[PDB]
């Protein structure tokens, strides 16, 4: 009920949190994947 | 039933909720030199 | 035997009773849930790529 | 006598059968787990609210589920912009790529 009432009246505390997040995890895959390949060759 | 049919959603949604001497490279400084006024 | 039959019947009774007076209340929000909840996941994965 | 003891004994049996998934503690039991697990979950969407919405529409006041995120992002700029020269002769480097394989083979 909580989630449905929250749903319609907001989806249908700052909202930063899940931007650091994703910035971090995208740019952390990044690192590694160049490292990789410089290590191939 | 229903909690079965869910667990691919719960599973994207948890994945969203869950000494720093700057050395600039010259090729960003060259991009940022010419780029300076934008 | 028909006494312990009956007495047997009696403790299955009791169990389902305790049992519909809670599930009665939570089957009958499920549909309206499920597709908010769906409607919304999908909404926030488009966002992480 | 002995016929209707054992006849007892089966009736019994055949009727706690029939009404295990509903009755039995095993079966029960599974089914409470399940609904602890997605209550957790509903409570954590709850909890960060603010963000969600902040995404969806896209000390420092930051819901706490997010603080790791958000204190390790500056390291992780810097290391990045620091080896970016590096980065890129990495990405001319991937052309060879197949022939730097094909001798290796050889």
């Amino acid at each position: 009920i909580a989630f449905n009432q929250i749903y319609a009246n907001e989806f249908q505390m700052s909202p930063m949190g899940p931007f650091f997040q994703f910035v971090h995890q995208s740019l952390s895959t990044c690192f590694k994947e160049l490292e990789s390949i410089a290590q191939f060759t | 039933q229903m909690l079965k049919e869910m667990e691919k959603e719960v599973d994207v949604v948890d994945a969203v909720v869950r000494n720093a001497t700057l050395n600039i490279p010259n090729l960003l400084i060259s991009r940022i030199e010419s780029e300076m006024h934008r | 035997r028909d006494l312990t039959l009956l007495q047997r019947e009696e403790r299955l009774r009791d169990l389902i009773e305790k049992q519909d007076e809670v599930l009665t209340p939570v089957v009958t929000s499920k549909d309206p849930f499920k597709d908010n909840y769906t409607t919304f996941a999908t909404a926030l994965d488009s966002t992480r790529h | 006598a002995e016929i209707n003891q054992k006849s007892l004994e089966l009736e019994l049996l055949r009727l706690e059968k029939e009404t295990a998934d509903i009755t039995h503690p095993l079966y029960l039991g599974q089914k409470h787990q399940a609904l602890q697990a997605m209550n957790s979950h509903l409570e954590a969407v709850l909890r960060e609210k603010r963000s969600l919405r902040q995404r969806l529409a896209q000390n420092l006041p930051i819901e706490a589920s997010y603080h790791r995120f958000t204190a390790e992002l500056l390291p992780l700029a810097v290391n990045f912009i620091e080896k970016l020269e590096i980065y890129i002769k990495t990405i001319q480097t991937i052309p060879k790529i197949p022939d730097c394989a094909s001798n290796m083979d050889n």
